[PDB]
């Protein structure tokens, strides 16, 4: 369960982040709301995460998350150059994220 | 492009309830900022807030028969240019 | 000296982390006050740093301090595992973090 | 938290406290419940932050013996605590 958390709070990690450079000086209502939400929702569940996992695994994981998402959709949505040298990094981030969970 | 369409919803000798077009989803602003004083050279204005949300605003405490200025800004200069109206009470 | 005060911004992310640890899950005042605050700190030491220098060099630096010294101090303070397969697996998370974060 | 003491009291509002102990036995939030003593209804409650302790019920009916008690955020702390009072 932690671990759902887990990636529940860093995919609300990249959420928050994207829609804060959509708002501008913290002055567009909607991205605004949804940055203030999506910050809320992710450490909230950060909160929760790091009661049962360490806090190491826990931060290097919501981090993770919150990266491989972030490169995901600036790809994606944002006409990102996708090198092989971010191949594979974020192989090494999977690898690490699964790694971690798997010597629970 | 915002806000737009400023105008005097209802009117007494002392207040005015005003309202304008926050635009669309994309473009409402986290709160907008409203001056308004007497349309003659007494730059001592009276100004306050509104959240974002809301598209009207009534202003209270007028001189009857005067004629006011009123202005509403957004937060930034980015999303368009202030707008304002005249009105005598 | 824009260097220096991003590593103290990445300071302060492990800080807030061993204090939302403590925090029980936002439950001791406290530790969450401290968590709070010493976010706002790295979150805003950041910004300065990141004015002078390369978005790219100065996240990846400010993760990087961030999550070393969340697990170094969680090994530490909280006697989390110490294994080879977790050391192993967090290094190749911590690379990939700071290498997709070195790129874009 | 210990200590929940009736500071002050009208017909119709009790003030109360207690003692959150020092530092690290402090909480971020406190819970106050209080209801009738006897006659089922619910119980009302409120929540107040943590580094306050004192709390102010209000609205309620002269002459009756009502229960109020504080809680922790959770369980793993100091356990709750109650007391009853006639306004």
């Amino acid at each position: 369960m932690a671990w759902l958390i887990l990636i529940i709070a860093g995919i609300f990690e990249v959420v928050w982040a994207i829609a804060l450079k959509y708002s501008n000086g913290f002055t567009r209502l909607i991205p605004s709301m949804i940055t203030l939400i999506g910050m809320l929702i992710s450490f909230y569940l950060l909160s929760q995460a790091t009661k049962t996992l360490p806090i190491g695994t826990a931060y290097a994981i919501w981090t993770g998350i919150g990266a491989l998402g972030a490169v995901i959709c600036g790809i994606i949505f944002f006409k990102e150059p996708l090198t092989a040298l971010r191949i594979v990094f974020m192989i090494l981030l999977l690898t690490g994220i699964i790694g971690l969970k798997a010597t629970s | 492009s915002v806000p737009t369409k400023l105008e005097v919803v209802a009117a007494t000798p002392t207040s005015l309830l005003i309202s304008w077009d926050a635009g669309h989803w994309w473009e409402w602003v986290t709160y907008y900022r409203i001056t308004y004083g007497e349309t003659g050279g007494n730059s001592p204005v009276q100004e306050f807030t509104v959240p974002g949300y809301s598209s009207t605003a009534t202003i209270s405490g007028l001189k009857p028969g005067v004629d006011y200025t009123i202005t509403v800004y957004a937060p930034t200069s980015d999303y368009g240019s202030p707008i304002s109206i005249n009105y005598r009470t």
